[PDB]
């Protein structure tokens, strides 16, 4: 939820399932998925970042 | 019947063969010196199993035929 | 014809609009996301299956599906 | 020089030094020792 | 913003003519139409092959798929930076207006388009299919 | 012994008699 | 694998040499001479250009699934 | 399992002398001092000494007058056939733990860095040498990591795909 | 408009600085890996320059100095072949002894066992028994001693890193600029005049002054340690002229224009030489001398700078008919501004050449006991075939690469591309009936006679003593070459070749060369020939002709010329892109190039080679060739099956290496069949269990692992299916022509 914070994606189906990303941004407009999270990894697309909800995000 | 009388040294006969597209050689070949014609050599073991379990003649055989066409009717 | 299905996930990015062979796909206006725009498949009747779409979606998963069902003439691609 | 002995540091020159070596370890013991089957002295 | 009509008697570009073209599929089933204005005289690719010359004005190029009109009318787009229209003819007669549907290019946003195909929820909360068993539904993204 | 061609006659009926029970059969399953 | 083994392993047993496929079968080369090379000699020459015999079936069906396993890839 | 020793089996020897008795054939074609008499002399030599050497070793011979290994190590260690099978065991088992460990240290060395893809296909070789050098003692640091619990990294942190 | 140099002074700075950075080339690539994808990806696109910048003066700066850095390789290792001649091999006493002494020039080192592989080649020497005939090349070129060996392996590597330095030098240093690579006119004039013509004329020297009187007193029985070096020859003219007593007038005959008197050094006798089984080496010096008369006369055909000559701009756009619209326009651009369809046609012609090649060396033998050394016949003919095919397909991928990337449709308006490319249906369903038609009436040849024979009917077979095709045309070919001598060629004493018929040469007690004959069941394999040819043809050409567009696929040109497909959708779109046309194309030329050597192999040795003894020739297979080679049953058993048993019992001998490898290209051959029967998907997800499993660990890598590509798992299926069929056939063929040859 902060700016630069450690969190632990929940969403199944993501690629980075159980992994850590850097939070990049939280948008404030109540937009579904506000979370933007940047990952060390790419997924199979060659993409870094994926949106994420308040609940599939947990802080570690 | 012929192998059951010497199972060691008849080969068993699957069915017959009829095909029109046969040479000569090729009659004489698969009659191999017999007198049922061209003929293909069985390699199922079914002679081995009936002769085991009792049966012996060709209307033992013909019967258990008709019996189980009866049976898939 | 072929299903194609938008999902909550998409951020409006238009890319699997531009990347349709066969114009199924268009933006409509939307506010689950920052773009204020979703994606729409209207014309499925069209769609070759190609997954240009699929391949050009950011998203992770997916936010465009298309899921190939019965085949018809469009959907066989075929010029006869 | 560092560009150099970068470039030597790449993968497929360390895999050329060390199983050149390797291969060359494994050639001279069986030269030195010919026909090793069993763990005998 | 109307839906245009297509005028039959519109020019045709320069070709000679090819073996790519159109088949028994068209007299029969259907066959498309896109049609464009050029600034000017110029060489294009064919889509079904080749090289024709579309001439300065209005250009009507009959072509036997739709994927074949878009990509025409992308090559205008990108190269030529020329608008087109896309329609489908009949064999009774009947013309359908197909691009752009609404007079704007489906990859900007406009108003009046209604969402289709769109799940309020993540791919990943699709249902089981063994939830949609002897139901009549394609599949777990149909419910 | 061989069989005789009587035997051979009963025996193709018997199975004509089976194909038309197999056609039943292909026709019920079918609707 | 598996018929492959049997097959050798009980083709040296009827033939009454046992040793054929103890120093033969513990390397390749060995399986494709004394195996495939050696016992498909009578296979083969089922048709020649000499002639035929009862064997002629077996070659024929032996081109033919070679054929049919061609056209597959 | 019914073999008898190399020592005393006839194949074996059977087998050195029609060796032998192959190559002194090739060898009668050339004269003495020549580099192919000298070579085939070499390998007559060397035929010689991997007999006796495999005799001495206490090898198992089949009706094949071949060695056979035994694998046991309870046959190897009461008959004396440890040095074909169980000393090899542990001989690769520890140069393969040498190999592993250097390779995961070179790893996690490498994953602490600030591009650490880079050291993956541009090898850090100083840093490779000395991690290298440090996998003699590996079964020690090994050990001790998979008591302490830091060998195996836990479930909640592993990607899996849904189930 | 003026042909000159030009050059840029120093555009590339020479460091390492590029070599510590991987990728470096590419805009993509230089970033780093972030996948395993990036390390395939950089070999892959090491040598496409086109791909890394559109700059066509850096592209034709890069192929010049690549090309330098090729000659280099290639001048490494034939001075290593003359070298290891030099060195590790028995040519001295082969020179004494040519006919009982097997060539070596390769010996391994004593570990492992494998001194078994050095066998008695004869000569005193142990050694690998070579099949590249450089021992016969060596005693044509006059070379007597390993002294002149190790001249040329020194002078070769001096040349070597002449090539090297130029490489570095036209591309650091001073790199033309794009005009001068664009004056095709003057290129052709110094590649036909200066390369070809002056060297053909300098070989004719050398053969003259060096080959000739060598030879001559070689086939004379003199000793090689014996004969005069060869610039005594040089010196002393009465030396020359005690073996062709027109040299003793000098060079007063040439310059008189009494050329007749020439007539014993330079003739035109044909056939072969019957003391060594190869051609006169009169003939070829009288053959090199007219070739490079030829090439300096069609080496000042084009304009450069004293206004005579053609203008090939002219020429193809004067060339145009009522049938094919605007004609050859538009072409010279083409040519100029493409290096793909360049080497396109360049590989096209030289793959030909190639085949010509092979086809020309066994049936006139140039060298020297070249055609009773069978070994080196197969070798040659086979290694020459392969690589003509190889080239051939590589012209179809590079014709295929033009039209996606350097094809433009507004300079080919109603040209020959253009028309080409509007009735592609035409020609691609044509072709496709072609194949079919030829298929099924030569292949169908071969079932029909495989069921005759089986059903125990060979009356009713295709063969000689049955239902008879004979190829009547290719017979009257071969009387009217055998009938040459008398009317339309008076001249020439002998044919060219004893295929065409008469006389056995003998060398030796063993075949060199002999007639030919052609009957039903070469009749069939050259329409078994024509039939895979044909579609070997019609695989690359679907591929360029619809390397842009199709019916399926509009806008293919967008998605490149290497791409795995466009999805699942319009039924399925795999293997649409020109670049798998040319993977299945590799396919078709392996099976067309191996029933070509297959042809080749049993051909000859059933009905050329062998021994002739006091009665007649005993071949070496017995001429079992025109009795069971009509069968697909006959080509397994008697070919396949029977000639694989030198191979397979080579175990033990000098010959096992071969045995070895004839397994091992086996097992190379199905290793491939998982890459081409297999999809990438089912390996990235075994690969996601594999990477759980060092996750656990902690060792899992930061370069993440991946499948290989598409494209890339259809590369390695052929790559590996091409390598094992071919060494296969090349283990086999070896063992078996070396043991029985
Ligand atoms: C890197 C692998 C490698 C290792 C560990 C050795 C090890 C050895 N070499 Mg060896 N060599 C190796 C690669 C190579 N060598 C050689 C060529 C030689 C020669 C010519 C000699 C050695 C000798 C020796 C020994 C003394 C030095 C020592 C056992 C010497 C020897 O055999 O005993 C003193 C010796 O005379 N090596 C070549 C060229 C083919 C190699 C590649
Ligand atoms: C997994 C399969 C496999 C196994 C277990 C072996 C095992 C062996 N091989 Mg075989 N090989 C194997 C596959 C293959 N081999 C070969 C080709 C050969 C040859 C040609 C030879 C062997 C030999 C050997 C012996 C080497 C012993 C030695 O050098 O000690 C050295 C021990 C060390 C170097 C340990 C490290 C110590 C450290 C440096 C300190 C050993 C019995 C040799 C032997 O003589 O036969 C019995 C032999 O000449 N292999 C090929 C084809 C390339 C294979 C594939
Ligand atoms: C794959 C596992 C495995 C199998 C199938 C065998 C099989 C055998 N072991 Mg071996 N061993 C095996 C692994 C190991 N063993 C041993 C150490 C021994 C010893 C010390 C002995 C055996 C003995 C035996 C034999 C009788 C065992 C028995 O149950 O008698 C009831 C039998 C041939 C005995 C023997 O050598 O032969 C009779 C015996 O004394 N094993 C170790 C070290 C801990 C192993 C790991
Ligand atoms: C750091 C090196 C390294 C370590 C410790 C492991 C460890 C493991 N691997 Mg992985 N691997 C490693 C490198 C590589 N592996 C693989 C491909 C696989 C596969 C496909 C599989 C494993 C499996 C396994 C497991 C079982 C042991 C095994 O099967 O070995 C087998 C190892 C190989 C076949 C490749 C080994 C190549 C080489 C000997 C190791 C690499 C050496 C480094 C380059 C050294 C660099 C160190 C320097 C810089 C200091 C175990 C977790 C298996 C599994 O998951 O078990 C549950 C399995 O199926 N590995 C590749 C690509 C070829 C590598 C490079
Ligand atoms: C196409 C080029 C080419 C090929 C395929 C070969 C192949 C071979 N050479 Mg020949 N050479 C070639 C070009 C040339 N060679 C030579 C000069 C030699 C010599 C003098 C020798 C060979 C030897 C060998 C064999 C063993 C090489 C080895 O084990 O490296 C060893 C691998 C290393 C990494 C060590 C390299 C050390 C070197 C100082 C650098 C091998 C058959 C040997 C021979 O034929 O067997 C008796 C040998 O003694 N080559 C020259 C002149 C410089 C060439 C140009
Ligand atoms: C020591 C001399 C030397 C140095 C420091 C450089 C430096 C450079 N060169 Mg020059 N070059 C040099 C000599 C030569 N150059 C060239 C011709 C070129 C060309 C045409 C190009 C360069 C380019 C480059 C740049 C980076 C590419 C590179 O080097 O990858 C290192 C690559 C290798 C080491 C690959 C090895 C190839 C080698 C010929 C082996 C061939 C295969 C073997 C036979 C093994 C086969 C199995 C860099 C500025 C490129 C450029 O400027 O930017 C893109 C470029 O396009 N060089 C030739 C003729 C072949 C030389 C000899
Ligand atoms: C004069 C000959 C010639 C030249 C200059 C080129 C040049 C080019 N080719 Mg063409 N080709 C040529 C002949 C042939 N081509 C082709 C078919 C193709 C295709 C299908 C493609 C090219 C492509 C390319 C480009 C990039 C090549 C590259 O990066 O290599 C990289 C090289 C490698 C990664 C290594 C290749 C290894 C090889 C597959 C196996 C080698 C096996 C060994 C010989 C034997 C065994 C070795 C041992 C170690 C096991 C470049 C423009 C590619 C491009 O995209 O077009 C612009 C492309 O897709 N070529 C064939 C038929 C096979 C030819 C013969
Ligand atoms: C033995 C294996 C094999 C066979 C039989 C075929 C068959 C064919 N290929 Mg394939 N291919 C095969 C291996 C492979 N091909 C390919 C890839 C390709 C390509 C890329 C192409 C082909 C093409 C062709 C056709 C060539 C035209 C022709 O000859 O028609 C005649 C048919 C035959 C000669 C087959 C044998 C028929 C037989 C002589 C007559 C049988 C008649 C029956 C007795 C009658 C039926 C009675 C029954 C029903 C009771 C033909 C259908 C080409 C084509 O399709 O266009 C023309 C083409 O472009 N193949 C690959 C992967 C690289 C293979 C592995
Ligand atoms: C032995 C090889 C197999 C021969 C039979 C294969 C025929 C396959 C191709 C179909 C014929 C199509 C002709 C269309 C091509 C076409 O445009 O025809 C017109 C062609 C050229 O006519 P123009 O006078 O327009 O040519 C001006 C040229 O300078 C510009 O191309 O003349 C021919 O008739 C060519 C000869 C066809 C015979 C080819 C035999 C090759 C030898
Ligand atoms: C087997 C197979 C794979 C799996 C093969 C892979 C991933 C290639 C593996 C190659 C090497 C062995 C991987 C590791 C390379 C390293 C550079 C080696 C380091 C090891 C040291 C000892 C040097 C595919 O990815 C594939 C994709 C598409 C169609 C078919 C197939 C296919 O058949
Ligand atoms: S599958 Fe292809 S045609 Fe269908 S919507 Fe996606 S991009 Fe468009
Ligand atoms: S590409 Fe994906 S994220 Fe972008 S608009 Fe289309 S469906 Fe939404
Ligand atoms: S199977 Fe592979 S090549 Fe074929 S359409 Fe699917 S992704 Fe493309």
């Amino acid at each position: 939820r902060l700016w630069c914070v450690q969190v632990k994606v929940l969403r199944p189906e993501s690629y980075w399932f159980n992994e850590v990303g850097k939070v990049v941004s939280v948008d404030q407009s109540g937009i579904r998925y506000p979370v933007v999270v940047r990952f060390p990894t790419v997924n199979y697309a060659g993409v870094s970042t994926n949106n994420y909800s308040l609940e599939e995000v947990q802080e570690v | 019947p012929q192998w059951v009388q010497d199972p060691l040294h008849v080969r068993p006969i699957a069915h017959a063969i009829w095909d029109p597209h046969f040479g000569q050689p090729a009659v004489e070949a698969f009659t191999r010196g017999g007198a049922q014609g061209p003929v293909n050599i069985a390699t199922s073991g079914v002679y081995q199993w009936w002769y085991t379990i009792g049966l012996r003649t060709n209307q033992d055989l013909f019967q258990g035929s008709v019996f189980l066409t009866i049976l898939s009717g | 014809s072929h299903a194609v299905k938008i999902y909550d996930t998409c951020i409006g990015c238009t890319q699997c609009v531009r990347a349709c062979p066969t114009d199924v796909l268009e933006m409509v206006p939307w506010d689950g996301c920052k773009a204020s725009q979703i994606a729409s498949a209207p014309r499925t009747e069209d769609c070759v299956g190609c997954k240009r779409c699929e391949s050009a979606c950011p998203t992770d998963f997916l936010s465009v599906r298309v899921y190939l069902g019965s085949e018809t003439t469009r959907s066989m691609g075929l010029a006869y | 020089m560092k560009n150099f002995t970068t470039y030597l540091s790449t993968a497929p020159v360390v895999a050329l030094i060390w199983f050149t070596f390797t291969a060359g370890l494994l050639i001279e013991i069986n030269r030195f020792f010919p026909d090793p089957l069993v763990f005998s002295f | 913003w109307k839906p245009p009509t297509l005028d039959p008697s519109t020019p045709s570009p320069i070709f000679g003519g090819s073996t790519g073209g159109l088949l028994r599929k068209a007299q029969i089933e259907e066959f498309y139409v896109i049609t464009w204005d050029a600034k000017k005289e110029q060489v294009f690719e064919m889509p079904t092959g080749g090289a024709a010359i579309m001439r300065s004005g209005p250009n009507l190029l009959k072509l036997a798929r739709k994927e074949q009109c878009l990509a025409l009318l992308t090559q205008l787009r990108n190269k030529f930076k020329t608008d087109g229209q896309i329609y489908r003819v009949f064999p009774d007669g009947e013309v359908q207006y197909l691009h752009p549907k609404d007079g704007v290019y489906p990859e900007k946003v406009n108003a009046g388009r209604t969402a289709v195909g769109a799940k309020d929820r993540s791919i990943g909360k699709n249902t089981n299919p063994v939830a949609v068993k002897f139901t009549g539904k394609l599949g777990t993204y149909d419910v | 012994m061989p069989l005789s061609d009587s035997q051979i006659f009963i025996a193709l009926f018997i199975a004509l008699l089976t194909g038309i029970l197999a056609v039943r059969l292909g026709l019920e399953l079918y609707s | 694998w598996v018929t492959f083994y049997f097959h050798w392993k009980h083709l040296g047993i009827w033939q009454g040499n046992v040793n054929q496929f103890n120093e033969s079968s513990t390397y390749l080369m060995g399986w494709l001479r004394d195996y495939l090379w050696l016992n498909s000699s009578q296979l083969i020459n089922g048709y020649n250009p000499f002639g035929m015999n009862s064997l002629s079936v077996w070659a024929w069906m032996f081109l033919f699934g070679h054929l049919i396993y061609a056209t597959g890839f | 399992s019914g073999l008898t020793p190399c020592s005393e089996s006839k194949g074996f020897a059977k087998r050195q002398k029609n060796e032998i008795k192959a190559l002194t054939k090739r060898l009668k074609q050339y004269e003495e001092g020549s580099a192919p008499s000298l070579a085939l002399k070499a390998t007559i030599e060397r035929t010689e000494k991997r007999f006796a050497n495999y005799g001495n070793a206490g090898l198992l011979c089949g009706t094949d007058g071949l060695p056979h290994l035994i694998s046991d190590p309870g046959l190897a260690l009461r008959f004396g056939h440890a040095g074909e099978t169980l000393i090899p065991t542990v001989g690769f088992l520890y140069i393969a733990g040498w190999i592993g460990t250097a390779g995961r240290d070179y790893l996690i060395a490498s994953k602490g860095e600030a591009k650490p893809r880079e050291k993956e296909y541009i090898i850090d070789v100083p840093l490779a040498l000395k991690i290298s050098a440090q996998g003699a003692g590996w079964p020690f640091r090994v050990i001790r990591e998979l008591q302490k619990g830091t060998l195996l990294e836990k479930d909640s942190n592993i990607t899996v795909s849904p189930r | 408009k003026k042909v000159k140099i030009v050059v840029d002074g120093n555009p590339v700075e020479t460091s390492f600085e590029r070599w510590a950075k991987p990728g470096h080339f590419s805009r993509t690539l230089s970033k780093g890996p972030s996948t395993t994808t990036w390390i395939w990806n950089l070999h892959a696109d090491a040598h496409d320059f086109d791909s890394h910048t559109s700059d066509l003066e850096e592209i034709s700066r890069k192929v010049f100095s690549a090309h330098f850095g090729q000659l280099g390789i290639i001048l490494i290792w034939l001075s290593g072949m003359y070298f290891h001649g030099a060195r590790f091999s028995n040519y001295e006493a082969w020179l004494s002894d040519p006919i009982h002494i097997k060539p070596s020039a390769q010996v391994v080192w004593p570990v492992v066992g494998q001194e078994i592989l050095n066998g008695d080649v004869g000569g005193g020497f142990q050694g690998v028994q070579i099949t590249s005939g450089f021992f016969q090349l060596w005693r044509a070129s006059g070379i007597t001693s390993e002294l002149q060996l190790y001249s040329t392996a020194i002078g070769g590597l001096v040349l070597a890193a002449a090539m090297f330095f130029a490489g570095w030098f036209h591309y650091h240093k001073a790199a033309p600029k794009l005009e001068w690579f664009q004056n095709v006119e003057s290129m052709l004039n110094h590649h036909l005049a200066g390369l070809l013509g002056l060297g053909s004329l300098a070989w004719a020297g050398h053969q003259i002054h060096v080959s000739l009187p060598i030879n001559k007193l070689l086939d004379a029985g003199v000793d090689p340690k014996e004969i005069p070096l060869p610039h005594e020859f040089i010196l002393n003219r009465d030396l020359m002229a005690q073996l062709y007593p027109s040299f003793s007038k000098g060079l007063a005959p040439f310059f008189t224009i009494n050329w007749s008197e020439y007539s014993d050094f330079l003739t035109f006798q044909g056939g072969l030489n019957p003391v060594t089984g190869g051609l006169w080496l009169s003939d070829q010096a009288h053959h090199h001398l007219a070739i490079a008369v030829l090439f300096l006369v069609a080496g000042h055909q084009y304009r450069t700078n004293w206004g005579i000559g053609h203008s090939i701009k002219e020429i193809l756009e004067a060339h145009k008919g009522p049938f094919t619209g605007e004609g050859h326009k538009g072409l010279y651009e083409i040519l100029t501004t493409s290096w793909h369809a360049q080497l396109a046609i360049n590989l096209a012609l030289f793959g030909s050449l190639s085949i010509i090649v092979a086809h020309h060396m066994y049936s006139m033998p140039p060298y020297p006991y070249l055609a009773t050394d069978y070994g080196t016949q197969l070798s040659i003919f086979t290694h020459h075939t392969w690589i003509g095919g190889f080239c051939i397909v590589g012209a179809g991928a590079h014709a295929a690469i033009f039209m996606v990337r350097d094809y433009d449709p507004t300079n080919n308006y109603n040209n020959l591309l253009d028309r080409v490319i509007r009735h592609r249906d035409a020609i691609v369903s044509h072709l496709n009936w072609v194949c079919i038609f030829l298929g099924f009436h030569s292949f169908g040849l071969y079932i029909h006679n495989d069921t005759m024979s089986a059903l125990g009917r060979p009356q009713d077979m295709f063969s000689d003593t049955a239902i008879q095709l004979q190829p009547v045309f290719a017979q009257w070919i071969q009387n009217t070459h055998l009938s040459a001598p008398q009317f339309t060629a008076p001249n020439a004493l002998a044919p060219t070749s004893p295929v065409w018929g008469g006389d056995v040469v003998a060398v030796g007690g063993k075949v060199a060369a002999m007639p030919i004959t052609l009957g039903t069941a070469d009749f069939m394999v050259h329409h078994i020939h024509a039939f895979t040819i044909h579609v070997t043809v019609l695989i690359l050409l679907k591929g360029v002709l619809y390397a842009r567009s199709s019916r399926l696929i509009p806008d293919k040109a967008n998605l490149g010329f290497r791409f795995p497909c466009d999805g699942p959708g319009r039924g399925g779109t795999c293997q649409v892109s020109a670049w798998d046309h040319v993977f299945l194309g590799l396919f078709w030329m392996y099976n067309s190039l191996s029933i070509a050597i297959f042809h080749f192999s049993w051909k000859m040795q059933s009905d050329v080679w062998g021994t002739v003894n006091s009665t007649g020739v005993s071949h070496i297979t017995g001429g079992n060739f025109s009795q069971s080679a009509n069968t697909i049953n006959g080509w397994l058993r008697d070919f396949l099956w029977a000639q694989s048993s030198q191979v397979i019992q080579s175990y033990g001998s000098a010959l096992s290496a071969y045995g070895l490898i004839f397994l091992g290209a086996h097992f190379i051959w199905a290793f491939s069949l998982m890459f081409l029967f297999s999809g990438r998907g089912y390996w990235q997800e075994l690969i996601e269990s594999i990477v759980w499993a060092h996750n656990k660990l902690k060792v899992a890598p930061s370069i993440q692992p991946r499948a290989l590509s598409i494209t890339q798992g259809r590369a390695v299926g052929v790559a590996h299916y091409l390598l094992g069929g071919i060494a296969t056939t090349w283990s086999f063929f070896l063992a078996r022509i070396i043991a029985v040859g």
